[PDB]
C-alpha cells in the first residue's frame, strides 16, 4: 500500500529557492528504503538527481553542491517524508520532479545493484515552472469562420497556465479539439481551441467558448461570429 | 580470525581463510524431534556440495583449478577489480545469472578429461 | 589475458533462511532435578565458553517484525506445555455444583468473598458411593448459578487439566542455538531499534539465556538496555500497534501471598488425586507486589522523554490504566513460584507528564483456573503451593498502546496491554537474525589443470 | 553508460507482438537493466528489471531479455493499456541512466487532413498583433509540415506548432500552425496562404486567404 | 538422455552418460514420518558406495582404471561383444558370481599400492 | 477389464470407462446443525 504523494504545482522566480516534498504512507522506515529523486523535462527522458540511501544523502555531478536531499522517518502523526531542495533556480529547472522508493531490505535483490537501484515506486509529479514576468488575465480573440468547416476560440498572453475551455457553457463536446498551450517567446502562453460543425448550422445555431483562469480568478466569455 | 571473519574483506583477502569455514559446515520429545531434524538436515546439506565438488573433481581440495574459460560474457571484469575490490557476496549476487550455466560446464568438462585419460591410459 | 574457472569452497557468503533451530541449555539437571515445563533434562549442553566473531566491514539490515525466531519460539512454547499437560489429571469430575460459604463473612473487613469454602459431593473409591469433600476455591473461580450453589469458572467452555504437581514453573535460561551450516548474526548496536541497518554485526553459535517468562503489561526478568529506555513499535503512528519499552536500568518489584495455605488430597477416582485447599494456618491477608516510589517516578520519566521523540518535543504524555479485556490484558499478570497472580498496576500508570522509602502496593489477587491465551477451548488447573509465597524479580520493559485521538488533540494516552506472547518473545530476540551460508564459488583466477 | 533505444516511434495495433530494442554503450553483463512504461500524464511504471524479470503485478505479456549489450523488451499479445513511452535504465554503475523513449501507437488506417485557415481578428487586431493560424484536422501519419507562403514569400522563423495526443475513439491527430507578427506589418502585406505538405495527400494543398 | 535414458543401450553408448546417473542418486506426523526416513535412507545408501569406491581408490572418479587383471575364468568374451552387444544389466547378470570375488581383489590390490607407495616415499 | 484370476468367480474384475459417465446427485434438504454440549468443552453437532 505503498503511495507516495508530493506537493502541488508551482511557480517561481528564477533565482529563487524551491522545496519539493513527498510523504511515504506504507513505508515502514527509511532505513529499509531507499529515496531516490528523479526528473523529467518537459519533453526528454528521466534525470536522476540524488537520494538518501542509508541516512546519507548524494546528488549526481550535475546538482552536486547545488540541491538538498533530506527525510524523516517514522514519527507519531506523519509517515517517513522526504523533500527536496533546489536552490539558485534557472529556466531549465522546470520539470515534473518525481519521487520514487525501493525496498532495499532484501539483500539479494536485483532492483538495487549496491548503491544504484531500480525505481519500484513512484510518486505522482510536482511540476516545478521556473518563470518571470507576472500572471496575466486571459485575453480572448476570436477564429470567426470565413468562407463543413471547423471555428474556434484563440487565447495568448496568459500566464500561470491552467486553462479550461467549454463551448456553449460545456454544452457541445464532439468535435472539440483543444490544442495544447505553446510556450511564447516573451514567456506567456497561448492556445487555441477549436470545434468542427456542420456548415448549414453555422447560422442557426450560436456558438461561444468559455475562457476560465485559476491563477487571475478571471473567466471571459466571449461569442463567435460566422463571417 | 573466526568464523565468517574475513566476511567483507575484498575477494584477495579472503581466499587465504577458507579452511575456517570449511571445517564449520559439518560440526522423542517437542525438543528431541527439533534436534533430530537439525543433524539430519545438517548432512544432507553438506553431501550435497561434496558430491557437486566432485562431479567436477575437485573432491578433496578448498581451491581447485579446473579446465574451463572464463567466456568474458559472464564477468568483463579486470582480474584485479575482481580480487581486490569485489568482496564475495558481490561477486556472488552479480554472477548469479551464469551459476547454472558454470557449473554444468564443469562437470561436462570433467567427464571429457575423464575419457581422455582413460583412452591415453592404454597408450 | 585468458582465464580459467576455479571452484573454491569455504567463501564467506550467507542468506537469510529460516531453518528449525533447537536447545542449548546450560543449566542442565545441577544434581537438582524437579524437571520443569521446559528444556531441563532434553535440551543439548551449552558451551562453557560461547564464541562471538565480529564481522568487520559488514552491514546487515535487521527487521524485528519479520523475524521467524520468535515465530518459531511461540509455536515451541504452546507444545512444550502441551506436552506437559497431556500425562496429569484430567479434572472433568469436579463439575458439580459446590455450596461455597464465605471463608470470613462476620470475621474481618466489608464480609468480601476473597475465598470460598466449597463443599460437594465426590465418589471416593467406589463408583456407587459418593462422600461429601471440601476445598477453598477463590472468588474468582466460582460463578454462582441461578449459602448458594456456586460452579467452576471454566467448565461450561473448556476442559481442566490439572498440572502435574512435580514438574517446576521456574524458568530457566534457553539458547537457541542454529544446526551446521546455519549463522545467527547478532546486531552489537547500543541503540538498535529493530529496523534499518545495523552496521556492526557479529556471529554467533546461538543466542543468549532466554528465560520463557510470559507476563502482561510489565517484561519481568529480560534483558535491559545497554544505554538508553528503547522504544520500538511495528507502525508507530498505529493506534493498534502495541509499543515495547526497554529500561536501561531494572525496577525491582517485591511481592508475596503471605497465606500459609496447606495442600490436601481429594481422590477424584482410582488412581487419581484433587489437590486441593485444605485451610490456611494464621491470618489471612491479601497479596501485593512493591514498587519502590521514587525509582519507578524516574524510570518513568525517562520513558516519557523518548516517547517525546516520536510524539513531538512539546506534548503532553500522560498515562492511564488499561480500558479492559480479559484479566491478563487488564492487569499484570505473571506466575510467581507456581502461582498465578492478576495485580493491579492502576497506581503505576497514574501521571500526566507536560514539558517544562516510600513504596507503591499493588493488591495482587490469585487465579487457579488459568486459560490458554490465543484460544482455545482448554484450561489448566494449578495445584496450590504449600507455604509462602515471596519472589522478587526486575521489570526490564513495558507493553504500552496508544488510543485514537491524536488528530487534532494535543495529548497522549499511553495505557498499558499484554495478551500476546509473541510481543514477550521478540522483546529478546529482536536483535537475531539467522542466516544460512553458502561455502561454493566461481571465480576467474588464470589456473589450469594439469593434464 | 549511456543507453540507446530504437525505434523512437513503433506504432502498432492491438492484438499482434511489440519488441523495443535498447543498446548500451559498453556491456553489462550483469543484466542491471529495468524497462518503464509511462502513459500520458502519468508517471513512469516499472515492468521488468534485472533485464527479463517479471515485476509483482505486472501481465504476464511482458518479456524482456539480456544480450549483454542488446536489451530488448516484448510486448506479445498487445492490449490498449499498453501504449505509452518505454523507458531503458541501467543500474550497473553510477548514475542510472535512462534511455529516450519509444511512443508506441495504433494502426488504423492512413487518413487526411482538413486544412482550415482564418484571418488575423477584427478584435486581436486592435490589439496591436496581428497573429495568423493554420489548422489541420483529423490527419494521421503526422508528418506534417505547415508552409507560410506571405506575399508568395516564404516564411520562417515565426511560427510555433501545437500538436494534439492520438484520439481514443477514430486514433487520429491535429497540429495547427500560428505566425506571431506586429500588426503593422500585417498591413503591408497583400496576400496570405498556408501550404501543407501530407503523405495522405497526393500533391500538397494550399488553403489562402486575401486581406480584407 | 534423462535419468536411465541409456538402459537399453550397449555396454559401450551407456558409458558416455555416466554423469547423468551419478548426479540423481542424492538429490512428525504419517506423512512426515514416512518423508524423514525417505531423507535417512537415501544418504546412507549413498554412502555405502562412496565408501566401497574409495578403498579401491576411486574417491572422486566416475570412470576408475585399477590394477587387478580380468583372469578371462569371470568372463571369457572379447573386447567388442562385450562393449557393443551386451547392455549394463545383461553384462551384471552375467558376472554376478564373482562380484563379490572381484571386489574383494579391487581393495586388496589397493592396500597394496598404498603401502608400496609408501615404501617408495622414502627413497 | 482386469482380473486377479479371470476364471475365478471369488476375484473382482475391474472395468475402466474410455468416456466418463456424469453423475449427479444432492441432498436437498436444507439441514440445520446445531450444538448438544455433551461434557464440559465438548460439542455434539446434532441437526435441529
Ligand atoms: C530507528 O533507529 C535509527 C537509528 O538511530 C533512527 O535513524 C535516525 O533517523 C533520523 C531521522 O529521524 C536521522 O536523522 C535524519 O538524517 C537525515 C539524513 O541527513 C544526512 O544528510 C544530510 C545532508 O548531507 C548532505 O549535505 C552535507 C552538507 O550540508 C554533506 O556533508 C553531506 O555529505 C550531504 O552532501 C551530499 O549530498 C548533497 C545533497 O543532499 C549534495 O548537495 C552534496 O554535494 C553531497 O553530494 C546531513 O546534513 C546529515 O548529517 C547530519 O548528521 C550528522 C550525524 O548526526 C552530523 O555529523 C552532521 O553534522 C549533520 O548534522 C546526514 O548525513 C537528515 O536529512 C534529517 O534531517 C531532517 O530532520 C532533522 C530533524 O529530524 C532536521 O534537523 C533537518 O533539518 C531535516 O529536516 C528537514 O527535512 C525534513 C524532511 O524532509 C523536513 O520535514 C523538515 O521540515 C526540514 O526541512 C527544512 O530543512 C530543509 C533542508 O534539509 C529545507 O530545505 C526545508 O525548506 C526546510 O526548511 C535527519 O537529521 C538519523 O541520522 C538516523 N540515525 C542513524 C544512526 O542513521 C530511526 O529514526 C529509528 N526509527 C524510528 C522510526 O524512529
Ligand atoms: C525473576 O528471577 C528471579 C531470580 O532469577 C526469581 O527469583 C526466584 O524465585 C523462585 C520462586 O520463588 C525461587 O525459588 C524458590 O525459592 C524458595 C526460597 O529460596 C530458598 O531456596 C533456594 C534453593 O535452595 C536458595 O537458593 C535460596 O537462597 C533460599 O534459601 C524455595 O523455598 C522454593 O522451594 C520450593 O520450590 C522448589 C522448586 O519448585 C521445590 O523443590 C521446593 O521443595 C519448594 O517446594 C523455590 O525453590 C528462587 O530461589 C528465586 N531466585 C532468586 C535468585 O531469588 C523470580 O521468581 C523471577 N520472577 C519471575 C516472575 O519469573
Ligand atoms: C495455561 O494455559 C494452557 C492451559 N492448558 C493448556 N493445555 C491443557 N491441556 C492441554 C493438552 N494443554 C495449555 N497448553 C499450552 C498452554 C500455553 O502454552 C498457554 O496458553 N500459556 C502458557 C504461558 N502463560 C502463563 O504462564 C500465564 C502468564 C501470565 C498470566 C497468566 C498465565 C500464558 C498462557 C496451555
Ligand atoms: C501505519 O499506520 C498508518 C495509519 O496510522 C498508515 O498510514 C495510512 O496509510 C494509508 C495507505 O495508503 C493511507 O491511505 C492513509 O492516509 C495513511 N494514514 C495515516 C494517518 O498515515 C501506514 O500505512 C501504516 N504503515 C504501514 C507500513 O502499513
Ligand atoms: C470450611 O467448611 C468446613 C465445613 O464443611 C469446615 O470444617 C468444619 O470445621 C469445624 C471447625 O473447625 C469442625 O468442627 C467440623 O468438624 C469441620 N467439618 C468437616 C466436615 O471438616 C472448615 O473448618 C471450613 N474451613 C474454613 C477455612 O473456614
Ligand atoms: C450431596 O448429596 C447428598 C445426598 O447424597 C445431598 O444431601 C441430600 O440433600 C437433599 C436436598 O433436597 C435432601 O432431600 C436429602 O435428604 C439429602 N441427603 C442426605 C443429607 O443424606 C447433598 O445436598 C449433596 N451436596 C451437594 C450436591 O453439594
Ligand atoms: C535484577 O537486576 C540486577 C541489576 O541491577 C541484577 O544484578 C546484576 O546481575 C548481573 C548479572 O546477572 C551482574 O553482572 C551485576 O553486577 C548485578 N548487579 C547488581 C547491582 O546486583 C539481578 O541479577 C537481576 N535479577 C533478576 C534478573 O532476577
Ligand atoms: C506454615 O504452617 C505450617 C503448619 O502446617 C508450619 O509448619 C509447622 O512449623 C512449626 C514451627 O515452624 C512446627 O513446630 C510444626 O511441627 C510444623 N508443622 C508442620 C505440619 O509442618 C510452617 O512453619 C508455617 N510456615 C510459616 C512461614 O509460618
Ligand atoms: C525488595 O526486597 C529486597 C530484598 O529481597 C530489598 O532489598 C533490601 O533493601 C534494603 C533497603 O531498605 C536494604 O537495607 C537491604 O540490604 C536489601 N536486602 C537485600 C537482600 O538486598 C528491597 O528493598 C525490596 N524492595 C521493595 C520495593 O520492597
Ligand atoms: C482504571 O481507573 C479508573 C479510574 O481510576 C477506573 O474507572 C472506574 O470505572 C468503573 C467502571 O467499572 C466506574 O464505575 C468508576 O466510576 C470509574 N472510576 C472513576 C474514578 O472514574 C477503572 O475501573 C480502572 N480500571 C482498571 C482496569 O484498573
Ligand atoms: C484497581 O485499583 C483502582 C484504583 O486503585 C480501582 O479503581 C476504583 O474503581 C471504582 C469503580 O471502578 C471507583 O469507585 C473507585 O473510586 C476507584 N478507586 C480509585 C482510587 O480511583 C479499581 O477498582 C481496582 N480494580 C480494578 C479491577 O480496576
Ligand atoms: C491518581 O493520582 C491522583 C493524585 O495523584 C489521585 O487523586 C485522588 O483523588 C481523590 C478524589 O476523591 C482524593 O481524595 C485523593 O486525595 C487524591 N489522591 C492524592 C494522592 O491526593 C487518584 O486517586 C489516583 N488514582 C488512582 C487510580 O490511583
Ligand atoms: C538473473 O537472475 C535473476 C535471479 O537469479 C533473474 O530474476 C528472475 O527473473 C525471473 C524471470 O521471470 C522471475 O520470474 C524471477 O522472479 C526473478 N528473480 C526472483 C528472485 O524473483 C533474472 O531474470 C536473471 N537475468 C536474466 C537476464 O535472465
Ligand atoms: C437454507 O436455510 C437457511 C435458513 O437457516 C437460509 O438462510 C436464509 O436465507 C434467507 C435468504 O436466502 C435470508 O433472508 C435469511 O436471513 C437466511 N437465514 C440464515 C439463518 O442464514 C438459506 O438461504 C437456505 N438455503 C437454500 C439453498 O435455500
Ligand atoms: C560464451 O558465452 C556465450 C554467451 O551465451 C555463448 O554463446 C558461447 O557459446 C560461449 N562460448 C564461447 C566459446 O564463446
Ligand atoms: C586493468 O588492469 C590494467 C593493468 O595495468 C590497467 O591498465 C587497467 O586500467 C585495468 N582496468 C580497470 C578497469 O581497472
Ligand atoms: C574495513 O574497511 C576499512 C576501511 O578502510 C579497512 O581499513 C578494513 O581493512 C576493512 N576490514 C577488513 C577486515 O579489512
Ligand atoms: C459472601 O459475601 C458476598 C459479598 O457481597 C455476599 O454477596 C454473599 O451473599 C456472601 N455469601 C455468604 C454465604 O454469606
Ligand atoms: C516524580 O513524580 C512527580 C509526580 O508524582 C512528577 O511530577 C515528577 O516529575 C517526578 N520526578 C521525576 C524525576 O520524574
Ligand atoms: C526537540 O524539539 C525540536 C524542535 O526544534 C525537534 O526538532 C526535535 O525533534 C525534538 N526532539 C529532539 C531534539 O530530540
Ligand atoms: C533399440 O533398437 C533400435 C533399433 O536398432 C536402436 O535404434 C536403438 O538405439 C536401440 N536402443 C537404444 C537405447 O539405442
Ligand atoms: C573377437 O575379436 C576378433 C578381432 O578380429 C574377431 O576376429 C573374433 O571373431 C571375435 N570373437 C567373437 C566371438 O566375436
Amino acid at each position: 500500500q505503498i503511495h507516495l504523494v508530493q506537493s502541488g504545482t508551482e511557480v517561481k522566480k528564477p533565482g529563487s529557492s524551491v522545496t519539493v516534498s513527498c510523504k511515504a504512507y506504507g513505508v515502514n522506515t527509511f532505513g529499509l528504503y531507499a529515496v531516490n529523486w528523479v526528473r523529467q523535462a518537459p519533453g526528454q527522458s528521466l534525470e536522476y538527481i540524488g537520494q538518501i540511501w542509508r541516512w546519507k544523502s548524494s546528488a549526481s555531478h550535475h546538482f552536486r553542491g547545488r540541491v538538498l536531499i533530506s527525510a524523516v522517518d517514522l514519527t507519531g502523526s506523519s509517515p517517513p517524508i522526504s523533500s527536496l531542495e533546489i536552490k539558485n533556480l534557472t529556466s531549465d529547472d522546470t520539470a515534473v520532479y518525481f519521487c520514487t522508493t525501493t525496498s532495499t531490505y532484501d539483500r539479494w535483490s536485483g532492483l538495487h545493484h549496491d548503491g544504484v537501484m531500480a525505481f519500484s515506486s513512484w510518486g505522482q509529479g510536482t511540476l516545478i515552472s521556473v518563470s518571470a514576468a507576472s500572471t496575466k488575465g486571459p485575453s480572448v480573440f476570436p477564429l470567426a469562420p470565413s468562407s463543413t468547416a471547423a471555428l474556434g476560440c484563440l487565447v495568448k498572453d496568459y500566464f500561470p497556465e491552467p486553462v479550461t475551455v467549454s463551448w456553449n457553457s460545456g454544452a457541445l463536446t464532439s468535435g472539440v479539439h483543444t490544442f495544447p498551450a505553446v510556450l511564447q517567446s516573451s514567456g506567456l502562453y497561448s492556445l487555441s481551441s477549436v470545434v468542427t460543425v456542420p456548415s448549414s448550422s453555422l447560422g442557426t445555431q450560436t456558438y461561444i467558448c468559455n475562457v476560465n483562469h485559476k491563477p487571475s480568478n478571471t473567466k471571459v466569455d466571449k461569442r463567435v461570429e460566422p463571417k | 580470525l573466526g568464523f565468517l571473519g574475513a566476511a567483507g574483506s575484498t575477494m584477495g583477502a579472503a581466499s587465504m581463510t577458507l579452511t575456517v569455514q570449511a571445517r564449520n559446515l559439518l560440526s522423542l520429545t517437542v525438543w528431541g524431534i527439533k534436534q533430530l531434524q537439525a543433524r539430519v538436515l545438517a548432512v544432507e546439506r553438506y553431501l550435497r556440495d561434496q558430491q557437486l565438488l566432485g562431479i567436477w573433481g575437485c573432491s578433496g581440495k578448498l581451491i581447485c583449478c579446473t579446465n574451463v574459460p572464463w567466456n568474458s560474457s559472464w564477468s568483463n571484469r579486470n582480474l584485479s577489480e575482481i580480487w581486490d575490490n569485489m568482496t564475495w557476496l558481490q561477486w556472488d549476487k552479480e554472477i548469479s545469472n551464469y551459476t547454472q550455466i558454470i557449473y554444468g560446464l564443469l562437470e561436462e568438462s570433467q567427464n571429457q578429461q575423464e575419457k581422455n585419460e582413460q583412452d591415453l591410459l592404454a597408450l | 589475458e585468458n582465464l580459467w574457472v576455479t571452484v573454491y569452497y569455504g567463501v564467506p557468503v550467507w542468506k537469510d533462511a529460516e531453518t528449525t533451530l533447537f536447545c542449548a541449555s546450560d543449566a542442565k539437571a545441577y544434581e537438582t532435578e524437579k524437571h520443569n515445563v521446559w528444556a531441563t533434562h532434553a535440551c543439548v549442553p551449552t558451551d562453557p565458553n560461547p564464541q562471538e566473531i565480529h564481522l568487520e566491514n559488514v552491514t546487515e539490515e535487521f527487521n524485528m517484525w519479520k523475524n521467524n525466531m520468535v515465530e518459531q519460539m511461540h509455536t515451541d512454547i504452546i507444545s512444550l506445555w502441551d506436552q506437559s499437560l497431556k500425562p496429569c489429571v484430567k479434572l472433568t469430575p469436579l463439575c458439580v455444583t459446590l455450596q461455597c460459604t464465605n471463608v470470613t463473612n462476620n470475621i474481618t473487613d466489608d464480609m468480601r468473598g476473597e475465598l470460598k469454602n466449597c463443599s460437594f459431593n465426590m465418589t471416593t473409591e467406589l463408583r456407587d458411593k459418593k462422600q461429601k469433600v471440601y476445598s477453598l476455591f477463590y472468588r474468582l473461580d466460582v460463578v454462582q448459578i441461578n449459602n448458594k450453589e456456586y460452579r467452576l469458572i471454566n467448565c461450561n467452555t473448556s476442559a481442566i487439566t490439572q498440572a502435574c504437581p512435580k514438574v517446576s514453573f521456574e524458568p530457566i535460561p534457553i539458547h537457541y542455538c542454529a544446526p551446521a551450516g546455519f549463522a545467527i548474526l547478532k546486531c552489537k548496536d547500543k541503540k538498535f531499534n529493530g529496523t534499518g541497518p545495523c552496521p556492526s554485526v557479529s556471529t554467533v553459535q546461538c543466542t543468549h539465556g532466554i528465560k520463557p517468562v510470559v507476563s502482561t503489561q510489565l517484561l519481568l526478568n529480560g534483558s535491559l538496555a545497554e544505554e538508553e529506555v528503547m522504544i520500538r513499535s511495528e507502525n508507530i503512528t498505529n493506534n493498534a500497534k502495541n509499543i515495547l519499552v526497554q529500561f536501561n536500568t531494572p525496577v525491582q518489584i517485591n511481592c508475596t501471598r503471605p497465606n500459609n495455605n496447606t495442600r490436601k488430597s481429594i481422590r477424584i477416582g482410582p488412581g487419581q488425586a484433587f489437590y486441593a485447599t485444605g485451610d490456611i494456618i494464621g491470618d489471612i491477608r491479601q497479596a501485593h507486589c512493591n514498587v519502590s516510589k521514587a525509582t519507578w517516578n524516574e524510570t518513568l520519566g525517562k520513558v516519557v522523554k523518548q516517547l517525546r521523540k516520536h510524539f513531538g518535543n512539546n506534548t503532553i504524555i500522560r498515562f492511564a490504566n488499561s480500558s479492559g479485556g480479559d484479566l491478563e490484558v487488564t492487569t499484570h499478570s505473571f506466575n510467581c513460584g507456581g502461582e498465578f497472580f492478576y495485580c493491579n498496576t492502576s497506581g503505576l500508570f497514574n501521571s500526566t507528564w507536560i514539558s517544562n522509602n516510600d513504596s507503591i502496593t499493588l493488591p495482587c489477587r490469585i487465579k487457579q483456573i488459568i486459560n490458554m491465551w490465543q484460544r482455545i477451548g482448554q484450561a489448566m488447573y494449578a495445584p496450590p503451593i504449600q507455604g509462602v509465597i515471596r519472589c522478587v524479580s526486575n521489570i526490564t520493559g513495558l507493553i504500552l498502546t496508544r488510543d485514537g485521538g491524536s488528530t487534532n488533540s494535543t495529548t497522549e494516552t499511553f495505557r498499558p496491554g499484554g495478551g500476546d506472547m509473541r510481543d514477550n518473545w521478540r522483546s529478546e530476540l529482536y536483535k537475531y537474525k539467522v542466516v544460512k551460508i553458502e561455502p561454493l564459488g566461481v571465480a576467474p583466477t588464470r589456473c589450469k589443470r594439469r593434464v | 553508460i549511456q543507453m540507446t533505444q530504437s525505434p523512437s516511434t513503433l506504432s502498432a495495433s492491438t492484438g499482434d507482438t511489440v519488441r523495443i530494442s535498447c543498446r548500451a554503450s559498453q556491456s553489462i553483463t550483469g543484466n542491471w537493466v529495468a524497462w518503464y512504461q509511462q502513459r500520458p500524464g502519468k508517471a513512469p511504471r516499472l515492468l521488468i528489471y534485472r533485464g527479463a524479470a517479471l515485476l509483482g503485478g505486472v501481465p504476464s505479456r511482458f518479456r524482456g531479455s539480456a544480450a549483454g549489450t542488446d536489451f530488448t523488451l516484448t510486448i506479445g499479445n498487445l492490449q490498449a493499456e499498453d501504449f505509452g513511452t518505454f523507458y531503458c535504465q541501467q543500474y550497473d554503475t553510477y548514475p542510472g541512466t535512462f534511455g529516450q523513449g519509444t511512443k508506441v501507437e495504433v494502426k488504423r488506417t492512413v487518413a487526411a487532413p482538413s486544412v482550415f485557415i482564418f484571418p488575423p481578428s477584427d478584435e486581436q487586431l486592435k490589439s496591436g498583433t496581428a497573429s495568423v493560424v493554420c489548422l489541420l484536422n483529423n490527419f494521421y501519419p503526422r508528418e506534417a509540415k505547415v508552409q507560410w507562403k506571405v506575399d508568395n514569400a516564404l516564411q520562417s522563423g515565426n511560427s510555433q506548432e501545437s500538436v494534439t495526443e492520438q484520439d481514443s475513439k477514430d486514433s487520429t491527430y491535429s497540429l495547427s500552425s500560428t505566425l506571431t507578427l506586429s500588426k503593422a506589418d500585417y498591413e503591408k502585406h497583400k496576400v496570405y496562404a498556408c501550404e501543407v505538405t501530407h503523405q495522405g495527400l497526393s500533391s500538397p494543398v494550399t488553403k489562402s486567404f486575401n486581406r480584407g
